[PDB]
């Protein structure tokens, strides 16, 4: 519905991803995409790293975070590689990040670190495609509170694909966000959006 | 605190004072005698290649414009307008022939020049000596290898003199492997630790990988994982560490190619540098060719770091003290297939990115460390860089520099810290000189 | 159910509003009202401001958001203006801070803006009078990120009256935000709440 | 499903809660649960803290807000007590609190305060040996703003049984907190979570 | 920094060093060489009207209670308890007869004074010297045509003769209108800026408006709208510039009684203004008459800035050297229809309030220009304000004051910048005047 | 500013510069001649009682661990590694047999001695002088009834010496009773203040209670719950202040045993206070016993306050002029049932925790009287603390120290600034001495 001749300030991927939740609107999907994150989002928030690895990311998961580099709105001519991955994970990877969390030589773990995770603004759509892929979009704050008087808050809009695997469990086969702040002031991204 | 006498590094680099990572009139001194006065990290021409490209980049808390010129050069302004001082550009990277102030509209050349005003006629008739308006320029902008640097003293030493003997070690894999490109743009965050922190660390320290990085080396399966939880010393003779005379240090890991890269790359990449090892020992001899593709964890003094192999590349920005901005980019060999260079990337932002795993084992090390140079008892306590000391060398007829034999050891941080004691209580380039006219002979003592 | 008497820091207005809630319930009236939200902000977080204006906004608007001078609890004499208006737009006031937005003059969206809003605490009720009145109250967090380092959270309640309008759609026809922080620490409050 | 001993992270009490969510999903106790708790915090936010305590609040209660002490992951010897209790009220000690708010000579609270809470991520589920005990899980943003530049943002999952009282209505029964900040940076921690 | 030697303006106000709008040194030197020194705007009239009403406001970084006394007077004094210290008064606005201390609970009445004590008799008995224990008082309190200023200095020039030239300009509206309300309560907002930006801003820059406010103009299609993007440079004889001798100044847009407001409002002002500017003509002549309707944007020194005819009415509040705290009041004609005050109120917040479309315009312009203030390489860098120099006059016959009669220039800069230095080098009033005794020849060299 | 001149505080405690409370260069000269010189509170014995407990405390801005070693005694030590300065223990408490550094993995013992390194033959071979590089130690660590006390300055006098006068207060409940424990762990919030401004209020602020903490006391249903609104003032004879040589100081409210207790706990709390005194009269005699039973509001100088009875027991810990981090603990009686233990300690928190609802009320008048020392206009202004001067009395034969025999005044305010001079305005120990040689003479005045 979106024109961005007109809507100048709007990205080509923001109006095509709009246009996914705006026309069949289904309540029921809406509910079964709330409770899928926000099952994931405990598991996440009392790190459960190895449950939530068995029962909310799927084999083929690709987990994107990019940053993308600050250009002028009028920059036309300058093409070199506009972002870098925070985070560009398989699932094996995201098996060692997972190890490297569990790790009882991982010395920033103790004390025991404190996660808050607040999941708001879920929308749900089957792809037009392929009918076993679910197109899930939420938003999430992030509160990491470690060592008395550390406290790091992250903010994220998440782009996701989940689709049901072994057991018939809806799982996440993609994830991208892109990380609304240039220059994190968080002191690292070390955690799992 | 009076620099000329203070002595904040001991004699041969023995110690240092714990107040250097925190005393923030010591820091505004750095911006002086350390920033100000030493050559420091821009971009590569990878990032902007054409005519009009240009880069934004920090010189020491000074934000700079990095453009290329016309003719093929380069030169660099300071971010901020002749008029009424507003900062000039607002993004990292583009392309433009010229930059056009958002206040009151002057317009300025990739050069630098001053070549707008609106309505120069009617305001300032010719009264307005556009000549002499020109953006502050950076006086030196020098290129090792497609790696930009650049000094706001004209009096520096030209920047390949500058690297002294550590350019010997850099040379096979900056030089002969066919060059190197810059993988941009660079991950950037904020710790809040003192720059020297990190740069000490990634100047000189392995001792510190096998106890802080136990997790990272046992999880990644990564080439030098055996050192998990100390599990194992290298063995003798698995590499060595150089310092330099403007402070500029290495450390030396024999054959490490693959370096931080977890088991998915080592394969590849180490059939990769071997392969061109082999063609590099007809070219430039086989302890040079060995060196190419042996991980070398260097500092550029003052802020700039890398881990060649692994493909690591740090600036380490100064905000104050306790704040330090973090910019990352990796660095891939030019000849490497395109489908390496994207994984290589992405393998370096994995490790020692804004999400690096490994850098995060880091954090608190250089945070607390830092911070602990303001508490009160802390200040005037001595920080130890004695491993090693005794053993080190001078005139090598194989390896340059000041240089200590062994994998392990603290002799790049005496190095370091004999350059920036000699810079903290120096006015001027001539001084420093003054003062360094028996470097290496005060890092060898003892042996 | 409420009486200010007792509760004594509990304002008319607030009583009032609170009422409208705890009557007449409608599981469904909730959900559409979540619906509407949600598709608001995220035209709103991807800077489709026309589409947000076309969409979601109806042509007898007031969006209004105050700024309460702060007085004693135990005032009574003292009657001047208790308030000031951070907006307090009609339609065409809205589209000319739009077109403000989308001008490729303004320096100031170069390099572009980003937006992420969560939404939370919805609640939906019918007006007992016009039974084409919906009141929808709802909570934001709203964060601004721009030029690498800058970073704005907002907070705020949001009263509003939506109604159908052209095709059938359901737009804002009055959004009234009481600002909670009376000095913004933000720069500005350039944002749409 | 969470096995302790292989995801190392997690806590004995964290995995038994988990369980009671993942088993018997009821989408209709979901949604009266986020209107319990949107009403709660809708009373609470504009201070109607005797309406709170009168129609949220459960004659048995106990309201529990923690602070755990900072220990090694790998401690095993050090027994003392593990935590202190910010809050630990009866219904008796929630009055006086309440009418310590609103006391007209409780200086701090002229000018008024603002308050601005978000709810996120409920999860419901009845208890599974008493039939009328609901376990609600939800977290919070709390919001409190004063004195013109004073804003404190306060951040928790809360743990919740909720049973129905006099007139069949579902009150309070049992809240509890571990708070995620060791050394809090709010000036204090006198907002009812 | 030796602020009897440094040369911080050159000579003629033709440069400021850019230091001065970052050094922390230097605003801590403000607090005592401006603030405490020069006449600050606390409130109006319409805002305390009755006997027993107060406000707060801000002096430099202290704050005050400002209270209509029941004969009629002014009185204002620190919000600060004699006893121990505690802030008195929590609240913006109210009326009271008294201010209890909440800590120990000593009240002080309206007019300062120490009222009562909690058991006094029993603790203090007659120990007590309550006369001598009244709030710090506000030295001087005076009123220009219901605006209400305060100075910590007893032996500053009274507020009229402060004003200088400037008050010749501001009299049409101020006094032959039949007098202004200001429309409370105010927007307030902190931006990192420091003060000076805005001052600075709103005392002399006309060049910024078509470029800075491009959008702003283009989008509301107020009366000043064809300067959008710099496509036209207004009239000769569009507006004039002046300065005064303590440091207020203004430019002169001339007619531009709808100012800033968009074209829903600019039929009904244009018709109100014309209407008394005709009978202003048979009172105070035809030149002051239409001064009356034109726009003026001003600063009263050192930090109080107004925008007549838009009716934008700011206080920048000093936090440090990169924070200010911006307040924002409407003025209107007391004797303009209720409901176009309300609507003009609403259109002042509209475009100049905490969501004001053109004051965000400004943020980058302000912020960046002061912190560029602390980077090392700009703190010594020179600051222009040389627009019309050589051009300005003094002692005209029918402007007064040093005046450009041109609308954009930087005569205003200058005037506001020879009073800085002035005050920031003197140690009180009297050298101020002993600095200042050639002030407006300083302004008026090479022509 | 030279602090052997300057008079922050005026003869005999009567005023105070309100500078004091927001002066960043004199915070920094207190860590040296308050932080550096004086007994700071550590733990008690009941959060340490085996072998290898630890717990980590605050001195100052400096960090400590706390450490029971296998003889029993207690050691403290630096909480800094002494290779590269990072912070060692990460935890607050726990038990262990070392502490090992997570930079490089140097492990000490609980007893502060350089235990290992490692690879320290292959790396240092005989090099390091291990003996040489424990943990910087905490030159004095004493025990006041199993409240543990440390100083870093070795010159210090004893801990009992240095309690004073007031010892003899504290001893009927820290002694007589049987003995206290602390329960733990305490909370921690930071507030705006000066550590200064709880500091004082604890030590000698019985006159704010029944204003501050009017709705407290009206809705907590406490035992001195008549004073709510200042409805009513104590009966003469209520109880009395006193201050002693190092500042250390007490108000008595007599009998008030229950203290700030909700009326859940007062009958009990009634009870058993009363039936121990009626054990005590025979031991310690009726004076003492009551004592015992008696409210007590104290600071030991610098920062530690309790409250006993009601069992609060404070550390305020500084972190700059406007910054300070408040540890609550709860105090109960060894021989107490558990399970009023451990309702006591929860109402200890309720009342005085991070929530209490009473430590809440004084929150604004702690973090303005402090912020209001930073303001230009009160640096210079005088904080009045003359309640009572000229009634205070030293050595009398019953109450010892000197002593305002009323229950509300400032005496115990001017011996804490007295303290407070002496130590700001001398060098060491030796000098404090000698300007305290009078101590008692000039806070007895006027009598
Ligand atoms: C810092 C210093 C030395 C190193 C050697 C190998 C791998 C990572 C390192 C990081
Ligand atoms: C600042 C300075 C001059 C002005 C003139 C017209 C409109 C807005 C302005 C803002
Ligand atoms: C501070 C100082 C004195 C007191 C006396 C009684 C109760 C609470 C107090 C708090
Ligand atoms: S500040 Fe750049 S044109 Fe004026
Ligand atoms: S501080 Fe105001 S009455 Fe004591
Ligand atoms: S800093 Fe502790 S072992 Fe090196
Ligand atoms: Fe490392
Ligand atoms: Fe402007
Ligand atoms: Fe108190």
């Amino acid at each position: 519905m979106i024109n961005i001749q007109e809507d100048k300030l709007v990205s080509a991927h923001d109006a095509e991803e709009i246009l996914r939740f705006f026309n069949c609107h289904d309540s029921a999907l809406q509910q079964e995409a709330t409770t899928l994150l926000t099952q994931e989002a405990h598991l996440l928030d009392i790190q459960a790293y190895r449950a939530w690895l068995e029962h909310c990311v799927g084999s083929e998961v690709q987990y994107q975070v990019i940053s993308r580099e600050l250009r002028a709105a009028s920059e036309r001519r300058y093409k070199l590689n506009e972002a870098m991955n925070v985070y560009n994970e398989n699932f094996q990877q995201l098996k060692v990040r997972v190890e490297h969390q569990l790790d009882p030589q991982n010395w920033g773990n103790s004390p025991k670190l404190r996660f808050t995770r607040f999941i708001t603004n879920v929308q749900a759509a089957m792809d037009v495609n392929d009918k076993e892929l679910l197109h899930i979009r939420s938003n999430v704050i992030l509160h990491r509170a470690r060592r008395g008087n550390q406290v790091d808050v992250f903010y994220a809009a998440r782009e996701d694909k989940w689709k049901r695997g072994e057991g018939g469990v809806r799982k996440l086969v993609q994830r991208f966000v892109d990380y609304p702040e240039r220059i994190l002031q968080t002191h690292n991204l070390m955690v799992f959006l | 605190m009076n620099y000329n006498n203070k002595i904040l590094v001991s004699e041969s680099g023995l110690s240092q004072k714990h107040l250097i990572h925190g005393d923030e009139e010591l820091f505004q001194h750095e911006l002086k005698t350390i920033f100000a006065r030493n050559w420091l990290f821009l971009t590569h021409d990878s990032l902007i290649p054409a005519p009009g490209d240009y880069v934004t980049a920090k010189m020491g808390i000074d934000e700079v414009i990095v453009s290329r010129q016309n003719d093929g050069s380069i030169r660099a302004f300071l971010n901020v307008c002749r008029h009424r001082g507003k900062t000039l550009v607002s993004v990292e990277a583009g392309n433009a022939k010229g930059f056009v102030c958002s206040y009151h509209g002057w317009g300025f050349g990739s050069n630098g020049e001053l070549q707008s005003v609106p309505f120069e006629k009617d305001l300032y008739g010719e009264s307005l000596n556009k000549k002499c308006l020109g953006l502050k320029e950076v006086a030196r902008v020098e290129s090792f290898h497609g790696f930009i640097y650049g000094c706001f003293d004209q009096e520096a030493p030209p920047l390949m003199d500058y690297l002294g003997d550590a350019a010997w070690y850099l040379e096979p894999m900056f030089k002969h492997s066919g060059g190197l490109e810059l993988v941009g743009p660079p991950g950037k965050v904020v710790i809040k630790a003192n720059w020297k922190a990190p740069a000490e660390n990634f100047v000189g320290d392995a001792y510190h990988v096998g106890w802080t990085h136990a997790s990272s080396l046992r999880s990644g399966e990564s080439i030098f994982s055996s050192l998990a939880g100390n599990a194992a010393l290298p063995p003798e003779g698995a590499g060595l560490q150089m310092t330099s005379k403007y402070g500029s240090g290495m450390g030396v890991l024999w054959d490490g190619y693959s370096g931080v890269h977890s088991a998915d790359l080592v394969p590849e990449l180490m059939a990769f540098g071997g392969a061109k090892q082999e063609r590099l020992n007809k070219e430039i001899g086989d302890v040079r060719a060995r060196i190419y593709r042996s991980h070398l964890n260097c500092t550029v003094f003052p802020n700039n770091s890398m881990l060649t192999c692994s493909g690591v590349f740090k600036v380490w920005n100064p905000i104050d003290a306790n704040t330090t901005e973090v910019w990352t980019y990796a660095i891939v060999e030019k000849d490497m297939p395109e489908d390496l260079k994207r994984r290589l990337a992405d393998s370096v932002q994995r490790t020692f990115g804004p999400a690096g795993f490994w850098e995060s084992d880091d954090n608190d090390n250089m945070e607390t460390a830092s911070q602990n140079g303001k508490k009160y008892q802390s200040r005037d306590s001595d920080l130890l860089s004695n491993l090693g000391f005794g053993e080190d060398v001078y005139g090598d007829a194989v390896y340059p520099g000041v240089v200590g034999k062994s994998a392990i050891g603290e002799t790049s941080y005496r190095g370091f810290y004999r350059a920036y004691q000699a810079h903290v209580s120096s006015s001027n380039w001539a001084e420093f000189e003054h003062a360094s006219s028996t470097w290496h002979t005060e890092l060898t003592k003892t042996t």
